[PDB]
């Protein structure tokens, strides 16, 4: 997995029906990396420390197991 | 921008993870919670058309367990000058 | 003019949808919005007869099938000069 | 800290004992007792993230059984700023 | 903005009903009605992405019950140069 | 007024019987006939409301037993100003 | 004189048929044949109501066994001045 | 190029779903959108042999569930000079 | 030469890949393609008789499983001098 | 998921029967990177911004749960 | 303004209750009172058409259960310029 | 262009069909024809990856029914150095 | 995907059984990247421009769906 900081949420009014009703962030490792976008499980904001998780173990962890996703927000660090 | 946005629950701890959900889910403002009588209470979010969807319907599907559950969700993309006089600033 | 239309439901996301579909469906305006208690709410306009019923009606039909649902809607194309005082302005 | 638990139960005495339960069980602020409106009543708590997961788990065991009994538990780890205006001080 | 939204009716009266509504539920633009021959018509809105949406859902919602009823709704997020000739303005 | 009453049937005799029975029974004028292909024939009119209303109902009722007969009646109760783009004058 | 007949058929040779059938059986004045769309034709006529009557009741029995055959026949003894807007001249 | 693709449809709506399909899938150029009477509209694009393929393949599968949907599509991949007279541009 | 062929379609498309077959497999010249309404259309050639019956063979076999499919096919090894006034050149 | 830019459209003839009738999309992250090549399951004109999901999730997003992809596009970005 | 209402009764006390019932429902000014033979009593109001259809439906509604009962009820939105002379002032 | 296209056939009629049938349907060119022994034909084109695979569609098709029929059809996009020593010119 | 390169051929003449008869050619991006491995299910040549599809994706268009491969060449580029 990998510890990401959030930046702020991403909208995208077409989407596949199958991306299902969950919301999108924006993370990068530290600031000035390239971004990529996770589903968030957990509800995080932005400045926060996280753990994201990738691959069919991303699928399952956010939704069900056929769910649309390669990186889904898992957890928040407590302190880092 | 204009555009309003509603969530109507059965008690207060669903309606405040409802308000936090919506929040975090998209860049809207959070204009109202209103205890309405028997047990209503409702939250109200104003922006745009499209971040006021998303996040609306991020706060449904967080909010559908918790306690005694969601009443409605509802979005209006835009609102008739009268009706601003009764919605809270 | 002086014509009456009122709509009464549960919750207040009903209402407030109720309204806008009277303001934009009619040329009435809207003098108010009261909770009775209970999880009652209930919305007042004035106007022309013949907008306040085609305003009424596109209301209740709006409303009919969000939140909770619709208690009453009722129509008095004129009212008593005694009844003005417990009607808001 | 920053981190919030709620418990909202069905009258005033089981919100009491959950509470002082709460407070006995971990080390958190408490910040605000609320009457929502027919017979709900929610009581709320800041702290760290483990403290407030073992108060909110302790008060939810000790009011399960006392008068009307429980009705929602929660926990939210870290707040958004816009809601923190609804929230008591 | 730059986002088409269309519906087609069997007649002329269901697709007025639908114009009428997309118009009043979203900040879209009307741009064409078009007569396709046997009995079609069309009517075709521009805009940003939720407006367009929003009107669209509304749109068939209204005129589903009108006359001989709908046929199509449909949305495009944006539109390649090529389909812009043979767009109305 | 601004008021529009729409009365769409298959084939020109019942059109005309319906404009006529419109024209006699409100004070309404008429504003347009079109055909849009496949027999549909549809015939527009303009008033206050409750002229619009008597108008409508009398028509529909005088050709729902000319020819191949009515296929729908409709009444606004305001447009938007963009429909006027698309409405004839 | 001011009375208006006016006879719908399926296809232009019932159509010509009737028209002169019409013509022959009384002093009456064509004014107008319509193809409305579908294989709808429409043929009209001007004159004296006792003459219309009779043009169209001749007219009507000599078109029904031809082609695909009579649709509708009518007579208006007098025409709103509305609608002369729309009758051809 | 020299190579023509073409698509007939039911309706308008599934006509530009298919000719918007076709474009942003291949590099190919819209020479013509025909209606062709009775609710039939026909889409033809014009490029290189490959490119005409993909596009119609593309087009197809975009617009087989809009509307009333799909009746053809076909490829020439080399076309007589005669047919060039009949062909748009 | 003096003789005309004849092929009639539902649609667009089998109409052009008719008159394509036509035109690759025999010396004819594409004189006329209409639009009837309803969704036929109409392909005319003109030649030599033998060149001809080549031709209208060849087209009814390609477009017989396109699209809609064909409606008719007809040969005429000489026309009357009348006809030269309704056909196309 | 990424955030990518597509450049224009890319045809080969002879592809494997299972592809299906889907389109090609050419895609970096910035103009200059490395290019990829996305199905597009959306409808895309050059120079959008779109989110793009790869692994077995691509393959479920694009078409069936078999379909031979890595790589899919799923959403254009509102604004970017 | 000039709208006619109609209401017809067995008996006078039913008349009068009806009558009371419309004046007191709408602003309808009552121009006549006739008694037919038989025991039919018709009472007659005049007005706008909103006012009118108010206040007929209110009368009848009252006086249904009164007396020997309603025998009808009838609104004219406009009437010709002859029936003038056979209607009361 | 470099590509290959193949057809094999049982007899010469059949093969001669099928080259026709080619080179009339795309823009490719012919290069050699062999006889196998054992009453094989095969025929063979050269030219781009679109016009390669349309033509040995074009070609199966039309020689699958005449004489004793098809054997085999393929294309190969491009062929290594190898090969091109055997294959004709 | 990616769009690869041909140099050449390999041959392995010990590979385990399940591998079938399927050829093998080394890729790369450009003349001097980091050099793979692909299994070509088309036919290629060297010099050509080709679509790599790298994952189960792979396993499934090389044969069947527990083919042992995680890169597969799935077509040509027409122009390039």
């Amino acid at each position: 997995m990998k510890i990401m900081q959030v930046e702020k949420t991403l909208v995208s009014t077409n989407r596949i029906a199958d991306m299902g009703h969950k919301p999108l962030l924006v993370v990068w490792e530290k600031p000035g990396a390239p971004r990529q976008v996770a589903v968030d499980a957990i509800g995080c904001i932005p400045g926060d420390w996280v753990l994201c998780v990738g691959s069919s173990a991303a699928r399952e962890a956010a939704g069900s197991k056929s769910y649309p996703s390669d990186l889904t927000i898992i957890g928040i660090i407590d302190q880092w | 921008g204009i555009a309003l946005g509603m969530i109507e629950t059965r008690g207060l701890v669903p309606a405040i993870e409802a308000a936090d959900a919506m929040t975090k889910a998209a860049e809207v403002r959070l204009v109202g919670r209103q205890f309405v009588g028997g047990g209503y209470v409702t939250v109200l979010v104003r922006g745009e058309t499209g971040a006021v969807n998303a996040a609306v319907r991020a706060g449904a599907d967080a909010c559908e367990r918790v306690g005694d559950g969601l009443v409605a969700a509802h979005i209006i993309a835009r609102v008739h000058s009268e009706v601003e006089n009764i919605l809270p600033k």
